[PDB]
């Protein structure tokens, strides 16, 4: 009489409790809560990811044209992630997202997608996809005592 | 920023469909999909580029210069 | 500046896996669906058995269907959502409940004997370009040649190769010495 | 300390760093326009070269192999046979 | 354990054998204990080999510990090289360990590497007890201009007044 | 900046002629023909048209490296058949067979309401 | 007439769906990717930017201007700057638009492909005209501004094909199909418990016969019949994308007859 | 010093790295604008006066041109910029440094480089794009990937130094390593997994696809080769046009589990004179193992045809499978619905013998195990009871899962996968730990707020239930994740640890050389070995071979070697000899005969000392079996008709012979018995592989095969001697300090922490233990 | 110039194991209670089942590259249906008394069991196998 | 010391911006100077 594509799950044996959790899911913190479905990866994996979400390309302010800081990404269409999370809505992910959702496949191909390597769209990068500006910022004065 | 202007898959004219579908919302009250395919988004391919975009132009434009 | 995606840049979907671009096919070339959709990106099936990687799988499940019904996917741990209801969903919208769709090569026309798990899915283009890196030093008139890379050639028995990269600009001095003692007291 | 021609115990054959450093100096010196001494049947290349006279016992070098107390024997190019 | 045997056919068969595995360690006295294959006793502890069997024993114990840390992952290294390695460390009678005992040396010359800031003071003790430079290492040669003895240079080349 | 301009795709450059037709040593009555400019579109095409001709023992192409556009055609034909000949044939062949199918397109698209 | 033939199913300003019978799979195919790589077409491919207060970047915007359809029916009439011997471009070989944008009113002042402007001389062809297809005449949505800001532009239309740049495309996608019942076997189903039951039947199965239980597999069927359909994308008629690639193709084999001609 | 640290890194460059299916393994693909960099000097020569004439003219910008013309003087004129930089007269004796072309050699390099493999000389090719690019199966020797990995490239500047490079480091030379006497470079990846589908008796092709295959493979001799099915369809098999790709001579031959000379499942593999004539091609026959095609191509044929196999082979598969294609998705990690019961069953059946042996603790029944704690020993049960379960979990959904599953297709081609794998893919996850125990009380007597005091259960303490398929629970994360820290903590150690053994090892054996004496001594000059490996050889030449003489019954040993022709019963027949009957009863050869036997009981007893453990198979040079192979292939020996050997051919051929399998020669009398020494191993090989009654009755060998059969060892084994010159010990060192940097991960001390205690001769082991007997 | 081998066989099992194209067939010999074949059989190109009765003819006649056409209209020395190529890497078992030999067609392998055979078949490669009905 | 991080270190660091999600979590980072 139970879902057989649930995970399996304890048994509520207590008559103690004295809270609840609001929600389970806020064990996690700004990095991993971008990660979907993380519950489904083996554990070390959901670190890497945490660790690069930093190093992508999105729209780190919406007053960059204004600032004048040392270096600067900005990805020319970004779009908000078609699979998200519950947390990624107080984070602004979807107000100020990073990367783009790219039609993806899984395949043996030409063979030039190996260890690791891949094999983009020519015609897709031609039409805007995964563009990017960057700007770099010199700085320089005058004299000192003399 | 702003609307592509076409769909990175395909190729399909997507640039002329922003502000339709943003109608087909409001003034409509029509839901996502069924706005999408109205304005002839059939395939995945070209539902996800509005479906998806972000029009942060919007908020670019309220800086002052 | 603007930056292009070219052959080297790095992309990476959430799930702890970046990739270089290896080579850009052109729409033509590229292996297509029976409705003419075709993959802005493949990437290779030998890197998902060992990452034990299965939320990408169905954060790509869940990205069709989300696509295919203008519906927000939910990719939140620790809630009730199933590969199986994802499957339903799916199905209810023509294709095949697990992602696979039949393709066609690209150069022929011909179907693929596979039938290949097609659908969107989030990737981040990363900093740290291959234009960045490309460095090449050479002054006629890492990188770097130390101990291991001179242990290596020790190993071969290069000795020459040795010689020729581990010697300085100095001037080969020609100098005399005595047989007796070994210094260079020799008057000429 | 020199070994007569006579009870050499060393290989009759020759080291592949023998065979790496005679066709390295020998086509050093092709590289430099010193005279050649068999037919080119096409060859441009020094090294290339180097390896034919090799294969035809045409390189008048000798190896000086020394032992590790001091003694040494001395094997030409023409009598180390070549198999590697 | 289980443990492959000839059997008086001929074959080897498997003949299991109780065995005895301890948390600590004193060769020279359990090895004496009546009812034991002194023969046979062993330990990890290729130290106490040595003091109670001698340096062969210790070098034989030496080898099966390394290449026990190479078989725990499967992996596979040919005998060789684990063998210079253990015969190294055993050539003066002692076991010599590897990792780094000198602060000055292990085998070089005093043109090598200049290692502290003050080489010269490794100079002026190789000029206090005449230390002799063989001059085989690279930088040695490296330093006199010269290619090293090795492989390709470990022999000399003449020319040959042979040749017709 | 090491990427080529994408003309170099379909323009032949200084030097180089569509054509470059070589004699094949392992077997007789072989040629092997290098396209430059080329790539599957036309390989596959008068590789499969070549082989509906009997007179034909041999026909494959094949781009050795993506970087670069070309393709090499191999045919070997019957002792007396020059594979030049076999291949202005395939050619005309596929000529034909097009301005058929062009004809017949133009003609169903007038019966068409809309 | 004996030889390919075209049966068409629907048709329309956008999409042509037909059936190609009687045809070598590799024609069917190379037919495909003529049309989604060389057919000619008229984008621009040059702007030369005299004010840009928006708040986008040059390039930005000079990228999607390249992106806007332009009218391509006469692009044969047009000729490649390449070819042309004048010095850059000219009315011969390049069609120029203009396009000045100011901020006037306090609400957000759109900009679409509408307010292009040609400055050349189309000479009589239709060419170069920014393609409109909504229901508002207005064309892509290429930049906004808020009052104050300005955009004054100039660009220089060129003959093209996606090979280059898949600008000049002027195909959007191309369905194509064959053997919609697996009976040539060239595939090979992936399933869980049933092959038939777990793939969905596609639209074309109609338009053919099940294969019967008990028949043995016919090893000498080939494949002909492919069901294709053609969307435009607007700088040419649907009919002519079709019609062009034959054309295409057409010319490149005759390149190649002239070529062992004259070698 | 500053300069003795390699700093001044003049001529080489570096970059992102690619693979690259079309480059053959000796390659690397150097983009242009990195070509246009590096430059080598090269003589002006008649040779090359009109090729350098010309680069001159190209300059400094287009790529086969030149940068600087030095003329006698020693003069520089700097082609970027002068006034006759298109007016210059080359002439001999000069110089121009020009860019490097197609063609040269250069090194390639991967850090941390900590092998020779790591180091090795590529042949230029200039390409386009930035970025080097490389063949998929130089890979590993590498260690790379590409996930952005960089790589060194170094240009030789002499004309000795480029000889040294490709005549001592090119990657073809390198394909059989010394570090564990077998190939470092194999067939891996989509060209694995393209293999195994295409080598499969399923595999059909046709005709119009089989003359594109053809043409791939640049070695062909357009010869079509007959179909393998000429009836209604003229139909190629797969094993058919990967043939192609074997070269001639090929033979090689393997059995596995139930593999017959009729092998129902295609088992096993039998090649012959280039033509694979059974089994399914995969990672035994194709990937770096040890008998594998690979390592019999290199030695048979030699280095460079090696290293062109690769090639074509890729080419072919990889064409075969880019028209077949190959994915995977969520649809082949799900298990069948039955199948999903039996795990769930098979996980409640493991709870509820953990909860027995809870209710026995608890009412004090379990009896410690000596020398073990109550709890250590309830600990110990529980965890064998969980894994058992997690194990027997994921074993039925291995047994499910189809041949069209692609994960199984890739675990069974040998390319990325395994059980484990599988198992907590589909199956249960498992049970987590950290520091070799379950999930330990940090709040006061329970691991998470969430749960009661003193809770010991499974899912209390660790154990993850759910499949990374089904999800895990919050509580079943965290643990996981407990778990997943330790490994990041200590996989950062053992990266640090390891990366300093191994300069010390180096540095303790980089002086230890092979002298011209084949003695293996150090820079003073003192005797480490009197012998090399204690027998002369070189590993690389070195090959694992079964000792016969030492196994099985004695009385197959004596029906195997035993010939009495004083016995009607214990004679050669006289139909595998010629001079078969004339040989019954002849006491003067009978003579031979027990020398011979004799000799052979000793071996028997001398074998069986050195390995008391019985074990025959161990690496020695000179492959034997397949030199035989070679032969009866060779001269067509028909297995029907009886030899013209005579006994005293064999007898006294195998014991000529074995006087000349030299590896010293010193004329003496200790060096002789050195000599004999260290060719007394591989010397009992040969007499048990060369008794009279198995050359005549198994392998049939004529009296030309035969004297084929013994040069070829003389030859061989000559060919397998370690060069003077040999740096053993940066070779020992590295040898094993590499594999040493591949370790991550019953109660003792192992892996790298053992390792350091070892080669620090510490006299506090961590765990002292004893053996007795 | 030649033929080999000739007799009808009794299909007693027609094994497909996990193939798809491909089944072991293991029919007995009509007449001579000694005579066996187990053979690998295309049944996408010929199907086989159970009690059956085939034709087995060897042969080797009627290696320079192949053709296509022409010799279709010509040297039809196919009177029969099935017909595949394979080499002998027979091992004449010499069992007991009777002489088995094996051959490999691209893999699909075949063995026969008999003993009159020993100035039938041959110890190399060539040789076509046909069956009819 | 709010321009080096010089306390008593490392304290105080100049503030990522190469995404937004990577500048809130540079602002809830915890560092630990120095049993398990
Ligand atoms: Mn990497
Ligand atoms: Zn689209
Ligand atoms: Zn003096
Ligand atoms: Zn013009």
């Amino acid at each position: 009489d139970v879902d057989p594509a649930k995970r399996i799950r304890v048994s509520h044996h207590a008559t103690t409790f004295t809270h609840c959790e609001i929600h389970p899911s806020m064990i996690l913190g700004v990095a991993a809560s971008i990660i979907p479905f993380p519950d489904h990866n083996q554990s070390p994996r959901n670190t890497y990811q945490s660790a690069m979400g930093k190093q992508a390309m999105g729209v780190f302010l919406t007053n960059y044209n204004v600032r004048m800081d040392t270096m600067a990404n900005i990805l020319y269409y970004p779009q908000k992630p078609l699979g998200t999370t519950r947390a990624m809505e107080y984070l602004k992910f979807r107000e100020l997202p990073a990367g783009q959702n790219a039609i993806v496949a899984i395949a043996c191909y030409s063979g030039y997608n190996q260890e690791d390597s891949m094999i983009m769209n020519q015609s897709s990068i031609d039409r805007g996809l995964f563009r990017s500006l960057f700007f770099r910022s010199y700085m320089d004065q005058e004299k000192k005592y003399g | 920023m702003i609307v592509p202007v076409r769909c990175f898959s395909c190729g399909k004219v997507v640039g002329d469909k922003w502000e339709s579908y943003l109608n087909l919302l409001q003034e409509d009250e029509l839901d996502e999909g069924t706005a999408l395919s109205r304005l002839g988004l059939k395939r995945y391919c070209c539902r996800r580029m509005i479906l998806t975009h972000v029009d942060l132009i919007e908020k670019f434009l309220r800086y002052n210069p | 500046t603007t930056k292009i995606p070219q052959i080297g840049d790095k992309f990476a979907s959430r799930h702890g896996q970046k990739g270089t671009i290896g080579i850009t096919y052109r729409r033509e070339d590229m292996p297509f669906t029976a409705e003419g959709i075709v993959p802005d990106l493949i990437i290779n099936p030998h890197a998902i058995p060992s990452r034990m990687t299965v939320a990408h799988l169905i954060e790509c499940l869940l990205s069709k269907v989300a696509a295919l019904s203008g519906n927000e996917g939910d990719a939140s741990p620790f809630t009730d959502i199933t590969v199986e209801g994802i499957s339903k969903l799916l199905r209810e919208h023509g294709y095949q409940s697990r992602g696979f769709e039949v393709m066609y090569n690209g150069h022929t026309g011909k179907k693929l004997m596979a039938q290949i798990f097609f659908g969107p899915t989030y990737y981040q283009r990363l900093r740290h370009m291959v234009d960045d890196k490309i460095h090449a030093r050479a002054r006629g008139p890492g990188l770097r040649f130390g101990e291991m890379e001179r242990d290596c050639m020790i190993a071969h028995g290069a000795a020459s190769f040795l010689k020729e990269r581990l010697m300085e600009a100095s001037d080969a001095f020609r100098v005399h010495i005595c047989g007796i003692c070994g210094l260079m007291t020799v008057i000429a | 300390k020199a070994i007569p021609k006579d009870q050499r115990a060393t290989t009759p054959y020759m080291t592949k760093y023998e065979r790496a450093r005679i066709l390295g100096t020998r086509a050093l010196q092709i590289s430099m326009n010193a005279p050649v001494f068999v037919d080119l049947e096409g060859e441009t290349d020094p090294l290339r070269i180097a390896m034919k006279e090799l294969a035809e016992k045409k390189i008048p070098l000798v190896i000086r192999r020394y032992l590790p107390d001091g003694s040494f024997e001395d094997w030409s190019v023409e009598e180390l046979i070549v198999d590697l | 354990y289980d443990r492959k045997v000839p059997s008086p056919t001929g074959e080897y068969v498997k003949e299991p054998e109780w065995v005895l595995e301890t948390d600590g360690v004193n060769l020279s006295e359990v090895m004496t204990v009546p009812g034991i294959d002194p023969t046979r006793i062993y330990t990890n502890s290729f130290i106490d080999i040595m003091e109670v069997l001698g340096i062969e024993a210790g070098r034989a114990a030496l080898y099966k510990e390394v290449y026990n840390v190479i078989a725990s992952d499967g992996s596979y290294v040919n005998y060789r090289h684990m063998a210079l390695l253990v015969d190294v460390m055993t050539t003066q009678g002692g076991l010599t360990s590897v990792t780094r005992h000198g602060f000055n040396r292990s085998n070089t010359g005093a043109l090598m590497r200049c290692s502290f800031e003050e080489t010269v003071e490794i100079l002026f003790e190789a000029g206090a007890s005449a230390e002799l430079d063989d001059c085989r290492g690279v930088s040695e040669n490296v330093i006199l201009g010269q290619m090293a003895p090795i492989g390709t240079g470990a022999f000399d080349v003449m020319i040959d007044e042979e040749s017709l | 900046m090491n990427a080529p301009d994408r003309f170099e795709l379909f323009l032949l450059g200084e030097g180089e002629s569509k054509l470059k037709i070589d004699p094949d040593t392992k077997a007789p009555n072989a040629v092997v023909i290098t396209f430059e400019k080329e790539d599957h579109t036309l390989g596959n095409l008068i590789r499969a048209e070549l082989l509906n001709d009997r007179k034909v023992l041999f026909a494959a192409y094949k781009v050795e490296h993506p970087f670069f556009a070309r393709f090499k055609l191999r045919i070997q034909t019957t002792e007396g058949y020059d594979p030049k000949d076999a291949l202005k044939n395939a050619c005309n062949s596929i000529i034909n067979k097009l301005g058929a199918l062009k004809t017949n397109f133009e003609t169903e698209w007038n019966l068409q309401t809309l | 007439e004996e030889g390919p033939q075209v049966k068409i199913r629907e048709a329309s300003k956008d999409n042509v769906d037909f059936i190609l019978s009687n045809v070598d799979l590799a024609m069917a195919n190379s037919l495909r990717r003529v049309m989604i790589a060389e057919i000619p077409t008229l984008a621009i491919d040059s702007v030369e930017v005299e004010t840009n207060t928006t708040v986008l970047a040059d390039e930005f915007i000079a990228h999607r201007l390249g992106l806007i359809p332009l009218q391509s029916m006469d692009i044969e009439q047009l000729e490649y700057s390449r070819d042309c011997f004048c010095e850059d471009h000219c009315d011969k070989c390049s069609v120029v638009l203009t396009l000045q944008a100011f901020g006037e009113s306090e609400s957000t002042t759109n900009v679409y492909s509408k307010d292009l402007v040609i400055v050349s001389n189309l000479m009589g062809r239709n060419i170069g005209h920014p393609i409109i297809q909504d229901k508002e005449g207005n064309g892509v949505l290429i930049c906004k501004l808020r009052k104050g800001q300005e955009l004054k532009l100039t660009c220089v239309a060129k003959k093209g094909i996606a090979k280059e740049h898949a600008k000049w495309g002027p195909a959007a996608a191309i369905e194509f199909e064959y053997d919609p019942w697996n009976k040539l076997k060239h595939t090979d189903y992936w399933y869980e418990q049933d092959s038939a039951k777990e793939w969905p039947q596609s639209k074309n199965c109609e338009y053919e016969d099940p294969p019967n239980e008990g028949d043995p597999f016919d090893y000498k069927a080939q494949a002909d019949t492919f069901y294709m359909n053609v969307e435009s994308v607007g700088s040419i008629p649907v009919d002519q994308v079709v019609v062009r690639g034959i054309d295409t193709l057409q010319k490149k084999v005759a390149s190649i007859l002239l070529a062992l001609t004259q070698m | 010093r500053g300069n003795l640290m390699g700093k001044r890194v003049d001529f080489s460059a570096r970059t992102v790295i690619s693979g690259d299916p079309n480059l053959e393994l000796d390659q690397v693909g150097v983009p242009k604008s990195i070509a246009k960099t590096l430059t080598y000097p090269e003589v002006v020569t008649p040779y090359n006066i009109d090729r350098l004439t010309q680069l001159v003219r190209n300059g400094p910008n287009e790529h086969p041109g030149a940068k600087y013309v030095i003329r006698d003087s020693g003069d520089r004129i700097d082609l970027r910029y002068s006034k006759r930089a298109g007016d210059i007269q080359l002439q001999y004796g000069w110089k121009v440094e020009r860019h490097i072309m197609d063609n040269d050699p250069v090194l390639f390099n991967r850090q941390p480089s900590l092998h020779k493999m790591s180091m090795m000389a590529h042949r230029v090719k200039v390409i386009p794009y930035s970025t080097f690019r490389l063949n998929l199966s130089v890979t590993s020797p590498y260690n790379a990937d590409f996930d952005g990995d960089e790589m060194n490239l170094h240009v030789p500047q002499s004309e000795e130094t480029r000889a040294e490079l490709s005549q001592l480091c090119a990657v073809p030379l390198q394909i059989v390593s010394p570090q564990s006497n077998k190939p470092c470079m194999g067939i891996v990846q989509d060209t694995l997994c393209g293999i195994r589908k295409l080598t499969l008796r399923d595999t059909f092709i046709e005709l119009d696809q089989v003359l594109n295959m053809l043409y791939w493979v640049p070695d062909w001799d357009g010869v079509i080769p007959t179909p393998a099915i000429i009836k209604p369809k003229p139909l190629w098999s797969g094993k058919q046009i990967l043939s192609v790709a074997i070269p001639n001579g090929i033979h090689l031959q393997r059995f596995d589990e139930g593999t017959t000379l009729l092998s129902p499942k295609d088992n096993g593999m039998l090649i012959i004179d280039g033509q694979i004539i059974f089994g399914v091609v995969e990672k035994k026959t194709v990937g770096s193992s040890n008998g594998g095609l690979i390592h019999v191509v290199t030695r048979e044929k030699g280095p460079q045809v090696c290293a062109k196999l690769f090639g074509n082979i890729q080419k072919v598969v990889n064409f075969w499978l880019l028209h077949n294609g190959f994915s995977t998705g969520i649809g082949d990690t799900i298990a069948d619905g039955p199948t999903m019961r039996e795990i769930t069953e098979t996980i409640a059946e493991a709870k509820k013998k953990v909860l027995d042996v809870t209710k026995e603790a608890q009412a004090n029944l379990l009896t410690a195990k000596h020398g073990m704690t109550l709890r250590e020993s309830f600990e110990d049960n529980v965890v064998r009871f969980l894994n058992e379960a997690r194990d027997k979990a994921g074993r039925l959904a291995e047994v499910n899962l189809k041949d069209l599953n692609n994960v199984k297709q890739m675990v069974m081609a040998g390319s990325k996968g395994s059980f484990i794998n599988i198992a907590q893919m589909s199956a249960c996850v498992g049970q987590q730990s950290v520091e070799g125990k379950r999930i330990a009380f940090g709040f006061v007597d329970r691991t998470l707020p969430h749960f009661s005091k003193d809770d010991y259960s499974p899912e209390s303490k660790g154990f993850v239930e759910n499949s990374y398929l089904r999800g895990l629970t919050p509580q079943e994360f965290f643990f996981h994740a407990m778990g997943g820290r330790e490994g990041l903590i200590d996989t950062a150690v053992k990266t640090a640890e390891t990366g300093y053994i191994q300069r010390r090892l180096v540095k303790a054996l980089e002086d230890i050389m092979v002298h011209y004496d084949n003695t293996t001594r150090n820079s003073l000059g003192n005797v480490i070995q009197f012998i090399y490996g204690e027998d002369g050889m070189d590993a690389a030449h070195i090959e694992k071979q079964s000792l016969d003489t030492i196994g099985g019954s004695d009385a197959a040993f004596e029906k195997r070697y035993r010939v009495d022709l004083l016995n009607t019963d214990h004679t050669l027949d006289p139909s595998l000899l010629e001079s078969g009957s004339e040989i019954l009863g002849d006491l003067k050869l009978q003579v031979l005969l027990d020398e011979e036997y004799k000799q052979l009981v000793k071996d028997r007893k001398f074998l069986r000392e050195v390995f008391v453990d019985g074990e025959a198979n161990w690496p020695l040079p000179v492959n034997i079996r397949r030199i035989i192979q070679n032969a009866q292939q060779t001269f067509h020996i028909d297995h029907t008709k009886p030899s013209d050997l005579t006994i005293k051919d064999i007898v006294l051929g195998v014991k000529d012979l074995q006087e000349n399998l030299l590896v010293l020669r010193g004329k003496n009398e200790i060096i002789q018995n050195a000599q004999r020494d260290a060719v007394t191993l591989f010397c009992c090989l040969l007499r048990s592989r060369l008794a009279t009654r198995r050359v005549l009755q198994e392998y049939r060998l004529t009296k030309q095969a035969f004297d084929w059969v013994l040069s070829n060892i003389e030859a061989q084994f000559l060919r397998s001697v370690v060069h003077p010159g040999e740096m053993v010990g940066v070779l020992a060192a590295q040898s094993i300090g590499e594999p040493a940097t591949q370790m991550t991960l019953k109660k003792v001390t192992s892996g790298v922490p053992r390792l350091k205690e070892i080669l620090n001769v510490a006299k506090n082991m961590k765990t002292p233990s004893l053996t007795v007997y | 110039s030649n033929t080999l081998f000739d007799d009808i066989f009794q299909v007693s099992e027609v094994d497909p194991g996990r193939y798809n194209k491909v089944c072991r067939i293991e029919a007995a010999s009509t007449t001579q209670d000694q005579c066996k074949l187990t053979l690998d059989i295309n049944v996408e190109l010929f199907p086989v089942a159970a009690q059956d009765s085939l034709t087995v003819t060897i042969a080797s006649s009627l290696t320079r590259s192949w053709r296509p056409p022409q010799a279709g209209d010509r040297s039809l020395a196919d009177d029969y249906d099935y017909v595949m190529y394979g080499t002998a890497y027979k091992f004449e078992e010499v069992s007991k008394d009777l002489i088995a030999v094996y051959y490999s067609f691209g893999g699909l392998l075949m063995r026969l069991e008999g003993n009159y055979r020993n100035l039938n078949n041959l110890k190399q490669e060539n040789a076509y196998l046909l069956i009819r009905r | 010391a709010l321009a080096t991080g010089n306390w008593g270190a490392g304290v105080s660091q100049v503030l990522n911006r190469y995404t937004y999600s990577s500048t809130l979590s540079h602002l809830r980072r915890t560092n630990t100077p120095i049993a398990k």
